[PDB]
């Protein structure tokens, strides 16, 4: 979609040209969240057509002399000022569409899962402890210091989560994962707002060991 | 004649290309490996057959524009069509072009790291024209620069060295591709390099400096997707196991390397230890099958396919605790007579 | 010309290519089957139709030079631009091509085994403006080149695989700086010496024990497939 | 050309070629099987169109050496080009071979049964 200029060798020709792109696409779709992409879909513009709020009809009315005013009008609009900027949206537009975007792709709902486990306090003493007392104090539901209706910092705030540890721990799994489970925990993981972006190494537990993990800082959280 | 149209000014501009234009971190890493790059181009402008296997790889958000900033310096010459690493057309469609973009890294997708290595560091590019008689051996004279929105785009291990990504941020960006990449601007960036070039016309002069490679090989690794099986791996086989192990039947064999002791309890002497006859009790591993860790780490029961232990064999090499040959050896009831590794804990309980 | 440009004198290089380049060892089974890659190179350089389906495997860290050092034999007629080994423009890939090396960074798939055993099996290439100018010579030699311990997956594969285990810090000469154009010109030299005592087919292959000696090495750099021993434990 | 340039002299050493190259047994079975190939394989060279539905496996350890008494007998037509029996591909590595060997049986590994039986 974004190409300008497209470099190939016609059926018969002398040589690869390149041809700039004088064509613009539109797609026409009957699902609703057609946009597959989870990072950004800035390049596509969700239009939601809906019949009986058609004043008027495409079938009949749009002769080829209105769709000549049409475009009549969008080259006194360009030769306004010729230029690609002059092409992109209003700075609101942008904001909408934004949504309008979000609105139209797919979610991925293991982000929510993961924030909410990554919201849960865990006690002092997480870390030397054996996978299955993991599990144990990591699921149960739990005023920086917490009093869980303990004594004051026998919970504290995550710091350290590993897409290992949330397969074994939050989805108290003991099958072992193959690279594409890790990879979309990853993936959910960078897409948390706690969670970081880049992996520092250090050792989790018995059954994960030392891995490469994320420093998850819940500041956005607990105020 | 670009290159040439003007002399340079001395403004310094292609080591902070993508620092000021993309919002690249101000690094050392970055500025050598884009004044690298930019000699590289200009090598391969003024000697076609230069070796370079390098890449600059830019990472960021949708709207940072670094398919503008690469348009802006590739000009009329941008490539946008390499789509694909196989095949003869592609040979073809770099005839043209100087700066060409692996916009997306679709083609990484589609091909193998072996075809993305000879495609980079090919020299020549032997093909017969669409109406000629002759082939015509056209050196290469492109190179390559890659645009990526996924973080972990590097899923190999063993050919990574190519590769230099370059991470950018818009909010960071204190210049625009948009509207300051003008012609004369990146005019007078690859006269600046040129001039670099110039100063010593050879292709070791394009590789990063040691500082440079040093941190070169930590970004590498930080954008390379990693395998979490070997620290697991590591953790298991860090456990003392009881003297007289290999003589218990699997069932128990599974309970005594999953009763797991704290590091501190360990009480070490370099090799005997009392957890808390103590002192000879227990004992670092010796040796560890793929097979054993199938049955004793995993706890499985069901027959492991063959790509299971290939994957086991592979995590077990990247152990820094294994060695890489294997002796045949009986391990147990479940595992039988089986080639594995000679475990050496040296690295460890050194602590 | 380079192999004739001059005589070979008493030096005895060929057979230790790889053991004091590449830290290789110092074993019958290496210097034979070096010696004899030696030999079927200028085999296929003065015989060109020839029978030599051999390959010699260098195994190896990432930076033990065998890359560099098959490329340094290799010289101008070196190529490694080959990744594909099926179909039918492959074989315009070896047009100027001596010494092709297969270098294999991961691990490669099932089929592109099958797919090199086919490809260096082949004696001859078929091209083309008339007469179908069967290119009949087929001067290339392979030399493979591969990170992973354990690249033989297949048994059928095997007694054409020679695999080399190459070393660091036991490498007398380094292949960055002592592999020079004249040392490689005396090696080939030597190559056409021992070639030439025996212009045969037969003279390429390995010794008796050298053969079955490569069986054992083929063996340990195989796949184990690790059930054998279970069912014998179970029988036993 | 090769077959008729030399006229056959009576040494019988049709029936035990793999006998006494390959030690396979002295069976009836072995002379006869080998016998009739032979036959087969200079009848289709003879007359194209004869039907010959069999083809001989010789099974054995690995340094018997049956490729290269394979090998010998087809000379300049030998062909272990075959891997698998799909597609029109193994028909146009099948036209200029006298002597086709399947290697390792690997085709029958990737092919069906009636695949192979057809073919
Ligand atoms: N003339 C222009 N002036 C200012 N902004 C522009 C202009 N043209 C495009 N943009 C914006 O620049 C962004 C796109 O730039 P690109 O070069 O496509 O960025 P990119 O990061 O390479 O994109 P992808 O989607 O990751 S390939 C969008 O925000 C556009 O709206
Ligand atoms: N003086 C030198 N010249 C060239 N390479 C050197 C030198 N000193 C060290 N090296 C390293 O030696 C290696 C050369 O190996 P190559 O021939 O390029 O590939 P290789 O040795 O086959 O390894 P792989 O596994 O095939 S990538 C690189 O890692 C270089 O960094
Ligand atoms: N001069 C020789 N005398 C006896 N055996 C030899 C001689 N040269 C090679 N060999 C052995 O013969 C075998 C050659 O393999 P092939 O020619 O394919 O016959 P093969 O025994 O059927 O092997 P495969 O793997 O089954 S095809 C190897 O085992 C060599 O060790
Ligand atoms: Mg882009």
């Amino acid at each position: 979609i974004s190409a300008i200029v497209d470099i190939y060798r016609a059926s018969y020709g002398k040589r690869t040209e390149r041809h700039p792109r004088q064509c613009v696409f539109v797609g026409t779709t009957n699902n609703y969240e057609f946009l597959k992409d989870q990072t950004g879909n800035r390049r596509f513009f969700p239009i939601t057509t809906d019949k009986n709020k058609a004043t008027k009809s495409p079938f009949d009315d749009l002769t080829p002399v209105v769709v000549q005013q049409m475009f009549a009008e969008a080259r006194v609009y360009f030769d306004e000022n010729p230029t690609d900027k002059a092409l992109l949206l209003d700075k609101e537009a942008s904001e909408m569409a934004l949504k309008v975007q979000e609105a139209h792709s797919e979610k991925d709902a293991l982000v929510g899962e993961i924030e909410e486990f990554l919201e849960r306090p865990i006690p002092s003493d997480y870390w030397y402890r054996t996978l299955e007392e993991k599990r144990v104090s990591a699921h149960d539901v739990i005023i920086l210091i917490e009093l869980p209706n303990a004594k004051p910092g026998a919970y504290v705030w995550r710091d350290k989560v590993c897409s290992m540890e949330i397969w074994k721990v939050m989805m108290k799994r003991d099958d072992q994962p193959q690279q594409h489970h890790l990879r979309k925990i990853d993936k959910a993981l960078r897409n948390t707002n706690y969670c970081g972006t880049v992996k520092k190494q250090t050792r989790y537990g018995e059954g994960i060991g030392k891995q490469y993990g994320f420093s998850v800082d819940l500041a956005s959280y607990y105020k | 004649s670009m290159i040439e149209s003007k002399s340079w000014d001395g403004i310094k501009r292609i080591e902070t290309l993508f620092i000021d234009y993309l919002g690249a971190e101000d690094n050392h890493y970055n500025r050598e490996v884009t004044k690298k790059w930019m000699m590289g181009a200009v090598a391969r402008i003024y000697q076609p057959g230069i070796k370079y296997d390098s890449m600059i790889i830019l990472y960021g958000g949708q709207g940072v524009g670094k398919s503008t900033a690469v348009s802006k310096l590739g000009g009329h010459w941008y490539n946008q069509s390499i789509k694909t690493f196989k095949g003869d057309e592609v040979y073809k469609k770099l005839q043209g072009s100087w700066i060409c973009e692996i916009e997306e890294l679709s083609a990484f997708q589609k091909s193998t790291i072996e075809d993305i290595k000879g495609f980079i560091s090919a020299i020549v590019d032997i093909y017969r024209a669409s109406y000629g008689k002759r082939t015509e051996r056209h050196p290469r004279q492109c190179v390559f620069v890659g645009t990526t929105n996924n973080y972990e785009f590097l899923k190999d291990q063993t050919g990574n060295r190519r590769f230099f990504p370059i991470t950018t941020d818009k909010n960071k960006a204190t210049k625009s591709p948009f509207d300051d990449l003008t012609p004369v601007v990146v005019q007078q960036m690859f006269a600046e390099a040129r001039v670099y070039f110039d100063e010593n016309p050879t292709d070791k002069a394009l590789l990063l400096d040691k500082e440079a490679s040093e941190m070169a090989l930590k970004v590498q690794e930080a954008h390379s997707e990693k395998d979490a099986l070997v620290g697991e791996i590591e953790e298991f086989l860090e456990r003392p196991i009881p003297s007289d192990y290999w003589y218990r039947t699997l069932e128990e064999k599974r309970v005594s390397a999953h009763d797991v002791i704290d590091q501190d309890y360990i009480k070490l002497y370099g090799d005997g230890k009392l957890i808390e006859a103590k002192p000879g009790a227990y004992v670092w591993r010796d040796k560890v099958c793929s097979m054993e860790i199938w049955k004793v780490m995993m706890k499985r029961d069901d027959q492991p396919q063959q790509h299971h232990l290939r994957k086991i064999d592979k995590a077990l090499r990247n152990t820094n605790y294994c060695g890489t040959v294997k002796k045949q050896t009986r391990y147990g009831e479940g595992i039988g007579k089986q080639y594995g590794f000679s475990v050496d804990l040296a690295s460890y309980y050194k602590n």
